[PDB]
């Protein structure tokens, strides 16, 4: 290693001593990737070993297994786990590959070449060499595009992916006609983030997901090819700071945005995050509660359409601010919800009174009751229910865990982007270690008013 | 004003750690020194006014001075017989304690 | 109401374009460092 | 109906454009500012006493 | 030094790892006894016979729910000595009756007195000014008004805070429900003082750390300082210009800056103490009579103040039965205020 | 500098120190364990065991009503 | 000499000779903040009642409608609207716009953009003056707290009506309802935030008193020491060694800070981390991850429940829960 004597960086900032050491930096990155794969495999093995078939996935605190279920692995019609062997296979493969990755990282960090700019010119680089950095960026863009295309191939030729909107209940479908319309793809991208619109979180069928992935794979491959063959222009050289910490800050900001988007998608989406494996969402539980109370009160001989509440608005059915027929109560704020068990009862102008008066199905009622009781509310020590409940239920929704953790991560990485962007801009200018007593900039300016 | 030799940091084996504790670094006073990110040095060193005030804050109030350590304590006077007696006593006490914990509990 | 929307859109795009094209105009070079 | 309204909230339009006039306003203002910047970006660069070669920019 | 006083002063005011001083004789025993009493009460002593709860680790409570509980309301304002006419020398029954709370409080007050005296003595020995000793008056006033004056103006020690986390939370919620403590201007000044003190601390730390001087060649700037140096380590001119162009106003006097830093939280805490002293006699700024009259005459007038009033009413009605066992309040379920479907 | 006591770094890295304190700390730990397990903690400080919260006489929470007869009242309430 | 119109405009915008720095972030900051300020003042003075719960029960919050400073507020947007975008041009008339709670959304959006631009402008002036750019990082804690109470909580609860009102009594109502629904007092992140503010006050008073106690004599007794300090002077005005000696004899030697830079970094770091954690706690509780629930935890041998201070807190929460909205609920569970 090194020391503060010959570096100027303390032990709590020791990873900054390998900014200009290409081999050791590569070793550190490979070791970290091995750590990530190790966690994936170990967590998959931990979750597969603690899974019982008498309870749904969201009732047992699983977050990695529902990811494999949505890919159509070991699941059946209706969203019931049938086989649990592919999860074991995936976990074993990840855990074993982590060993190779960790060995590579340890080798490159301990006994590998310290600075690979003289023995391996192809892999060597300088942070200020724009062409080499752009070439590396293009290579990794090509790799990511290949990964997106690999995801696309699964839904088409290798058995497909789980579709929660499939006719006759959710099942593993095959996507034959993806939506590759420019108007459809641009509609999701340049949509408002507010209610009703929802930006890209509002994607409501797997055809749109597969079409967007085709688009993103093609774009990434083309951009990688473009960057391999070119170098930044004058307007780009005039606008950016060119150093390793600057590149790190850019990446930190990008992945902070990604983390916030992931949190929102986990909280709100139902297509890519089926409720069969993640439980009901926020609005879904409220809509289910109103639906089941309407059904129960209708079974007791009541007129749900003409029933009037304490405020005079409607106990079960009211009108949305645009005219659509929606559920009444405080769930009037969640009328944008759209779920597979509720859509069949919805007509062109909202809920159909005759359909919910004569054509409500027992499976719909069971889904509504289950999503009502398993609402995404809980406590830090995993106690289900509102904050004024008793210790009877040990449950916290998998959506809550992912949403909270990823919001925290996104905020902290935004703060990291701020820190590193500021430090890079200051260090490149040349005053990151303090002000110069001999030449203080403020002393040379005219005093203010 | 401050004598570095009288600060009690002369009994440290590791030269780099010794230099770290006095707030000194021979590498950094060179005009051609470059830190990991790639910034040249102005020859100040760790502290600009090291000659004016004697030493740094590290060389002013150290918290690890092996010179002031007691001459005894680096060797056990009781020797091997004391260690053997200690081993016997700790084995006996551990047995007695585990027996008492098991007996006083509900098995 | 459409006139208000057009006016607000014009104002917002004016200010955002000013921001973008000002930060694109060799901003890192405006520092007192030597 | 009793009155009239734009009726566009919660629809999912690209950039919220329901009328081409908004697109025209955005494009015209952006183009004006871009042209003003484009005329002067040559003079602005020359204030650094350096040429915009491959080594230009703030580097470390 | 030949006299008894002289030799005792020579030994007491010695240069040592732990300074004892003349005030140590009052500080160390009382502080040790208060800490030990709190730890013993939270670990072993219960609260079943005085409050009807469990407040110890022995009974199955964690760090948050363990506390030293106040005596029963029947005891009034009794000082509850170990030898008093209630415990009568019985240690176990003294612990069961709630005498450990008064023990801890009475020893803690004298420990606070001894600590301010120690601050004064150490300041005088080093020949500096006693502004640190002056600053402790705000915590001492807060402790005196909350733990002594407020219970002394109530039914008894039963309504004092209990030395615990969840007990303090219950005390806070009780103060909200019954006194409308959030609507007290003195509490508003206290909140402003505390938040402004935090603001000042953060902003001063950041401003000093980001206007440093280049006194070294290393990126670790903590090693470019020496306490005996003459020149200041940061640029006051640069800091002043930055904050003048960003905020509009800025400090130009270090002494005034640091006195303001001292002045803000002390004043906030003193104002809150005055408010609690006033609240000890149920002199609460609870309601606005004009708003109540307008809402009574007009069934359409509603503001957030009325909603807060309803919330306080619900808190009182639903907490009264268990929080005050001595009143023996039995409330039928149909008299408790309640909303629709909730 | 130093106020005239042995440095903590010197003491904590001593064979004598770790020979003396390989007995005292475990002895205190075992003493506390035996204090709790032998029932002394309940008897000294008067805390109720899990089976002594409610007696056959009263099935409600205790309440002390008299200030000067408090000793006798708490003696009666604690009766098993 | 600048000649182009754009070059002159850039030189003026990025000028360090202005009385108040403009910058490129100030270009975004000034109009948004002015818009929010104007709408806030006009609504606080003369706005009509706003239907906040969507149950046709308007709530007054304006001075002209029978309120004082303590009682006045800006009522959040209607519950019927939800998270939908409600700009001024989406209303049939200004009378309808003011009835549903438009000004709250307008002010909230403009204020969020303005505070983000304010932090950016802090960085910008730090760069232009030749400083180190982390005063902006310090400001991120209050920025995150404001975002959490104004944006993230409505985002997770599905409506802007669950947002914090722009008033005093409205703030107290927000706090009480938050406690009744999430048990915020039992949240470790709220405990960390409380520790942060209490420690910030402690350390601010401690530092101010220690610096004021070591002032070197440069005046007489008929004038203040502030007159003893001269702006722009080079020598230090107080005895760091004397203050360190006093503190190290007050507690013990190795507890005080001998390094002024380290002491000021600690002063900066404590409250910032505390507020970061409390804002993270609010944002986490937005997605219904409440605090510790030690209700009916202590149970005796026969199975009966022994109460605790946590149970008393639960009784208070039940009291303030069944009354936070009297007529807005038709079903037993508050799932939102
Ligand atoms: C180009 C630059 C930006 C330009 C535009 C800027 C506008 C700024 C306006 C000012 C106000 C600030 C922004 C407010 C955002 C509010 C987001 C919201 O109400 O909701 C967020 C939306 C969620 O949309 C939801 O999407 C849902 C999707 O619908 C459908 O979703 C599924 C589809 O299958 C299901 O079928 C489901 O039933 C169905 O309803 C619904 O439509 C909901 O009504 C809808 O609200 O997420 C999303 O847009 C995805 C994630 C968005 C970004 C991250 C948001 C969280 C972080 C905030 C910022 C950082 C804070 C921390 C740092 C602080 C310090 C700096
Ligand atoms: C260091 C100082 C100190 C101080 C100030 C206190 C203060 C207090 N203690 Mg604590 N205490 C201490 C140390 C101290 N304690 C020690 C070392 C122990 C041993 C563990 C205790 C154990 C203890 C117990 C067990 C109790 C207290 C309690 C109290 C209160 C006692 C009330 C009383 O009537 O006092 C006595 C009154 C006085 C005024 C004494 C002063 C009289 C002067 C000196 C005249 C001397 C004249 C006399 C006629 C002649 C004697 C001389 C001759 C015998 C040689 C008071 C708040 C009580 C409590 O808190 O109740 C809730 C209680 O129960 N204390
Ligand atoms: C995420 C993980 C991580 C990784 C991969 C690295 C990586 C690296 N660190 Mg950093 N570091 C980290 C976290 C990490 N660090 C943290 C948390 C801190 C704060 C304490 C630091 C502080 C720090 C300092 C102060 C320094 C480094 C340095 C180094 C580099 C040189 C290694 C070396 O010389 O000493 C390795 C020393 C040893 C011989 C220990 C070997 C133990 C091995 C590696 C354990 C892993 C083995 C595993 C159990 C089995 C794998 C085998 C396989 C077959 C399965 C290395 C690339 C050095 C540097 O700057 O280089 C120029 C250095 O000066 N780091
Ligand atoms: C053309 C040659 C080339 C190729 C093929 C790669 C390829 C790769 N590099 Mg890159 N790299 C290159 C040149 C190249 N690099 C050079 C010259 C340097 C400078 C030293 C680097 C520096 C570098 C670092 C420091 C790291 C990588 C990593 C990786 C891997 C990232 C993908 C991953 O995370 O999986 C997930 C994403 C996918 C889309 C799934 C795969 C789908 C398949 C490919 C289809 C990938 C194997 C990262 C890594 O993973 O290391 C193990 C890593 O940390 N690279
Ligand atoms: C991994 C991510 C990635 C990254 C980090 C970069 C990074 C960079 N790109 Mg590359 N690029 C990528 C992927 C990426 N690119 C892809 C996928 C493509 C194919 C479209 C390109 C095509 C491309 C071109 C054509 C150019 C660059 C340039 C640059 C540089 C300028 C920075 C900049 O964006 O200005 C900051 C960003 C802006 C001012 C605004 C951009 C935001 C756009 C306009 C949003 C709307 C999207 C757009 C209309 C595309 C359609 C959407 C889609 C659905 C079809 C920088 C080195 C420039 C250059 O230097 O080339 C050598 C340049 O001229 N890139
Ligand atoms: C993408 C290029 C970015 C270039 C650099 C930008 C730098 C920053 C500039 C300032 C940005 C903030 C102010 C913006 C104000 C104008 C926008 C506005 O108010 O729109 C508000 C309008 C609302 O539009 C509404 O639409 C309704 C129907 O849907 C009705 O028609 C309403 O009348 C209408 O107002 O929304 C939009 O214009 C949609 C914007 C979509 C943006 C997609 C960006 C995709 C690429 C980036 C992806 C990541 C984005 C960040 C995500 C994480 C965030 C934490
Ligand atoms: C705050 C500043 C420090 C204040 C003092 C802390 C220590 C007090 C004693 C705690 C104790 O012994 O708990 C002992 C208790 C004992 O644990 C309890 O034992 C009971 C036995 O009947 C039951 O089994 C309970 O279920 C069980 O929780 O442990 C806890 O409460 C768990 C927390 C562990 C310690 C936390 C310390 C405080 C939080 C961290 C503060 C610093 C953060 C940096
Ligand atoms: C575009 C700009 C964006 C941000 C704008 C910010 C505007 C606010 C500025 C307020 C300055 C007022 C200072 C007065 C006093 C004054 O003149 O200050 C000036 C004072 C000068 O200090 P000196 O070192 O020169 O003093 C020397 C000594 O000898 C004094 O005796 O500096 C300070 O104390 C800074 C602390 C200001 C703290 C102000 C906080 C806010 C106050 C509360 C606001 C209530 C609003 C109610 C609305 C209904
Ligand atoms: C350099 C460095 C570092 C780092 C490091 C790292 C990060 C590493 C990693 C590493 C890694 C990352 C590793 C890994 C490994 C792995 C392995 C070794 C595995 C194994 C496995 C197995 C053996 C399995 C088995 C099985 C099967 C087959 C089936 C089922 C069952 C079981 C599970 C049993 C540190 C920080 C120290 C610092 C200094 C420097
Ligand atoms: C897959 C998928 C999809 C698709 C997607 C896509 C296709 C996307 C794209 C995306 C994109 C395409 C994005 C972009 C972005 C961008 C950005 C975010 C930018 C930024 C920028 C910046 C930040 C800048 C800055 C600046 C300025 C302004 C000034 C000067 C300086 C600088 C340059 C720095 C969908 C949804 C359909 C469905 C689902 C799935
Ligand atoms: C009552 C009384 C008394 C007194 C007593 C005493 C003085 C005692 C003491 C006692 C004591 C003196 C105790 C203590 C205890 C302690 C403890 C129980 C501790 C614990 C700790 C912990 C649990 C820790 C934790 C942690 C960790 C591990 C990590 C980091 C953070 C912390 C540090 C928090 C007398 C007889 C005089 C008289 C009568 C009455
Ligand atoms: C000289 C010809 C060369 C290039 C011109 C090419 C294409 C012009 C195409 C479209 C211009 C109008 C764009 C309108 C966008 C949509 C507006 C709306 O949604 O109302
Ligand atoms: O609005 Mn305001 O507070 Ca959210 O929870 Mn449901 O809704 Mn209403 O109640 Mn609770
Ligand atoms: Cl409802
Ligand atoms: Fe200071």
């Amino acid at each position: 290693g090194r020391d503060q004597e010959s570096t100027g960086f303390a032990w709590w900032a020791g990873n900054a001593r390998l900014i200009n050491l290409s081999g050791k930096l590569l070793g550190a990155h490979v070791a970290h990737a091995g750590l990530i794969v190790f966690w994936a495999g170990a967590m998959n093995l931990f979750e597969v070993a603690h899974f019982v078939p008498e309870k749904p996935m969201y009732e047992q605190g699983l977050i990695l297994l529902p990811h494999l279920a949505t890919l159509g692995y070991g699941v059946g019609p209706g969203g019931e786990v049938i086989d649990t062997y592919p999860y074991f296979v995936s976990g074993v493969l990840h855990l074993i590959s982590s060993a190779v990755l960790g060995f590579g990282g340890v080798y490159h960090s301990l006994v590998g070449p310290e600075t690979l700019e003289e023995s391996f010119p192809f892999f060597g680089y300088v942070w200020k060499d724009k062409n080499k950095m752009t070439t590396i960026l293009g290579i990794h863009l090509i790799v990511l595009g290949l990964g997106a295309w690999l995801l696309v191939w699964k839904a088409m030729y290798f058995g497909g992916i789980y579709d929660t909107w499939a006719p006759g209940g959710g099942d593993v479908r095959i996507i034959t006609n993806p939506t590759v319309s420019p108007g459809v793809i641009f509609g999701y991208l340049f949509r408002s983030p507010f209610g009703g619109d929802g930006w890209i979180v509002s994607v409501d069928n797997m055809e749109d997901v597969i079409g967007g992935h085709i688009w993103i794979g093609t774009l990434c491959i083309f951009g990688g090819i473009w960057h391999i063959l070119t170098k930044p222009w004058a307007w780009a050289r005039r606008a950016f700071v060119w150093s390793g910490e600057a590149y790190l800050s850019y990446s930190l900001g990008a992945i902070s945005i990604m983390g916030f988007t992931a949190c929102c998608m986990a909280w709100f989406n139902t297509t890519a995050y089926p409720s069969e494996f993640y439980g009901p969402t926020g609005p879904e539980a409220s809509q289910s509660q109103t639906f089941t109370f309407l059904v129960r009160d209708q079974r007791l001989g009541a007129n749900v359409a003409s029933a009037q509440g304490p405020t005079g608005l409607g106990k079960y059915l009211m009108r949305s601010p645009t005219g659509e027929i929606i559920f009444g109560g405080e769930t009037m704020r969640f009328w944008d919800f759209r779920g597979p068990w509720l859509e069949p009862l919805r007509g062109p102008n909202g809920l159909d009174l005759n359909k919910l008066k004569n054509d409500i199905q027992p499976w719909q009622e069971r889904r509504a009751a289950e999503y009502m009781t398993h609402a995404p509310l809980g406590s830090l020590n995993s106690v289900g229910g509102v904050a004024t409940e008793i210790n009877a239920v040990n449950y916290v929704s998998p959506r809550s865990w992912l949403a909270t953790s990823h919001f925290c991560l996104g905020f902290f990485f935004f703060v990291g982007h701020l820190w590193h962007a500021g430090r890079a801009r200051a260090a490149a200018a040349g005053f990151e270690k303090g002000i110069d007593r001999d030449n203080e900039p403020v002393l040379s300016m005219r005093p203010l008013d | 004003k401050i004598d570095i030799s009288k600060q009690g940091l002369n009994s440290i084996q590791n030269e780099t750690v010794k230099l770290n504790l006095m707030g000194k670094s021979k590498t950094m006073e060179s005009k051609d020194w470059v830190d990991p990110q790639g910034r040249k040095g102005k020859g100040y060193g760790v502290y600009r006014f090291a000659n004016k005030y004697g030493a740094n804050v590290d060389g002013y109030s150290p918290i690890y001075t092996p010179d002031t350590w007691s001459e005894s304590g680096d060797s056990y006077k009781l020797g091997t017989k004391g260690l053997i007696a200690w081993a016997g006593l700790i084995v006996v006490l551990l047995g007695v304690g585990i027996n008492l914990v098991i007996s006083t509990s509900a098995l | 109401m459409l006139t208000l929307k057009i006016f607000v859109y014009t104002v917002v795009t004016f200010f955002v374009s000013l921001f973008i094209f000002g930060f694109l105009s060799n901003d890192p070079g405006r520092n007192p460092g030597q | 109906l009793v009155d009239d309204r734009l009726a566009g909230e919660g629809t999912g339009k690209i950039l919220g454009i329901n009328d081409p006039s908004l697109f025209w306003a955005i494009t015209i203002v952006f183009t004006i500012v871009w042209g003003v910047f484009y005329v002067s970006t040559r003079e602005i660069d020359a204030a650094s006493d350096r040429e915009n070669d491959d080594d230009f920019g703030l580097t470390l | 030094k030949r006299g008894w006083f002289d030799v005792v002063d020579d030994w007491l005011r010695r240069d040592r790892f732990v300074f004892v001083g003349w005030s140590g004789l009052l500080l160390f025993p009382t502080a040790y006894l208060a800490l030990g009493g709190w730890f013993t009460g939270t670990t072993f002593v219960t609260s079943w016979y005085t409050h009807g709860l469990a407040s110890s680790y022995l009974e199955g409570c964690n760090f948050l729910t363990a506390a030293v509980s106040t005596p029963a309301n029947s005891m009034g304002h009794s000082l509850l000595f170990l030898w008093g006419p209630e415990a009568q020398g019985d240690f176990t029954r003294w612990c069961q009756l709630g005498g450990l709370w008064t023990f801890v409080a009475l020893h803690g007050s004298f420990s606070l007195i001894g600590f301010m005296l120690r601050q004064f003595e150490i300041a005088r020995s080093v020949k500096i000014r006693p502004y640190n000793a002056i600053a402790f008056s705000a915590p001492i006033s807060v402790f005196v008004s909350v733990f002594l004056i407020y219970p002394l103006g109530q039914s008894g020690w039963f309504f004092a805070p209990s030395f615990g986390v969840a007990a303090i939370f219950r005390f806070i919620l009780f103060f909200q429900g019954f006194h409308n403590w959030t609507l007290n201007p003195f509490h508003m000044m206290g909140v402003a003082g505390v938040l402004g003190a935090a603001l000042l601390c953060a902003i001063h730390g950041a401003t000093v750390e980001n206007t440093l001087f280049e006194d070294g060649d290393g990126a670790n700037t903590f090693r470019a300082f020496n306490p005996t140096q003459a020149e200041e380590t940061y640029s006051m001119v640069t800091a002043n210009r930055f904050w003048s162009q960003i905020f509009g106003v800025a400090f130009s006097n270090k002494r005034w800056l640091h006195f303001f830093m001292l002045f803000v939280p002390v004043t906030g805490l003193w104002m809150s103490a005055i408010g609690v002293v006033g609240l000890a006699l149920n002199l609460r700024a609870y309601d606005f009579v004009s708003q109540e009259i307008r809402a009574a005459e007009d069934p359409e007038f509603e503001t957030f103040y009325t909603k807060n009033i309803l919330l306080n009413e619900g808190i009182r009605a639903w907490m009264a039965a268990q929080d005050q066992p001595h009143e023996k309040l039995v409330f039928p379920e149909e008299v408790l205020p309640r909303g629709n479907a909730l | 500098g130093a106020t005239g006591e042995r440095p903590f770094s010197d003491i904590l890295t001593s064979i004598r120190y770790w020979v003396i304190h390989s007995i005292t700390i475990p002895s205190l730990f075992i003493a506390g364990w035996l204090f709790v397990s032998t029932g002394l903690a309940y008897d000294v400080f008067g805390s109720p065991r899990p089976n002594e919260y409610f007696t056959e006489d009263r099935q409600e929470t205790p309440l002390i009503t008299d200030r000067f007869n408090a000793l006798e009242q708490v003696k009666k309430l604690s009766e098993v | 000499e600048s000649t182009s119109l754009w070059a002159r405009f850039c030189e003026w915008v990025t000028s360090t000779e202005n009385r108040l720095y403009i910058g490129w972030f100030g270009v975004l900051m000034i109009p948004t903040l002015l818009t929010a300020t104007s709408v806030f003042i006009i609504a606080f003075i003369a706005a009509p009642p706003v239907d906040i719960d969507g149950i046709r029960e308007p709530v007054s919050g304006s001075l002209l409608y029978g309120n004082n400073i303590i009682t006045g507020a800006i009522i959040p947007t209607s519950n019927a609207i939800g998270l939908h975008f409600y700009p001024i041009w989406e209303a049939a008339s200004l009378d309808e716009w003011l009835y549903n709670g438009g000004p709250y959304q307008l002010i909230v959006c403009h204020f969020f953009l303005g505070v983000c631009s304010y932090m950016g402008r802090e960085w910008e002036l730090s760069f232009r003056l030749g400083m180190r750019p982390w005063i902006a990082v310090a400001y991120s804690a209050p920025v995150a707290a404001a975002t959490a109470v104004f944006i993230i909580y409505p985002l997770g609860q599905g409506s802007f009506s669950d947002g914090m009102p722009l008033g005093i009594s409205g703030t107290f109502n927000f706090m009480i309802v938050f406690q009744a629904e999430h048990n915020i007092l039992m949240h470790p992140f709220h405990m960390l935030g409380v520790a942060g503010v209490f420690g910030g006050s402690l350390f601010s008073a401690m530092h101010g008193s220690l610096v004021t106690s070591s002032l070197i004599r440069e005046t007489t007794e008929n004038e203040s020491a502030n007159e003893g300090y001269k702006f722009g002077q080079e020598e230090e005005t107080y005895n760091i060694v004397a203050a360190h000696g006093y503190f190290g004899r007050l507690i013990f030697q190795y507890a005080s800070f001998n390094n002024s830079r380290s002491l000021h970094f600690f002063l900066a770091a404590w409250p910032v981390v505390g507020i970061w954690f409390t804002a993270l706690g609010i944002s986490t509780m937005a997605f219904n991850l409440n605090g510790f629930n030690f209700n009916q935890s202590v149970v005796d041998s026969q199975g009966r429940v022994i109460n605790t201070w946590a149970d008393i807190i639960n009784r208070a929460n039940l009291g303030m829960e069944v009354m936070h909205e009297r007529n807005a609920h038709n079903f037993p569970l508050d799932l939102a």
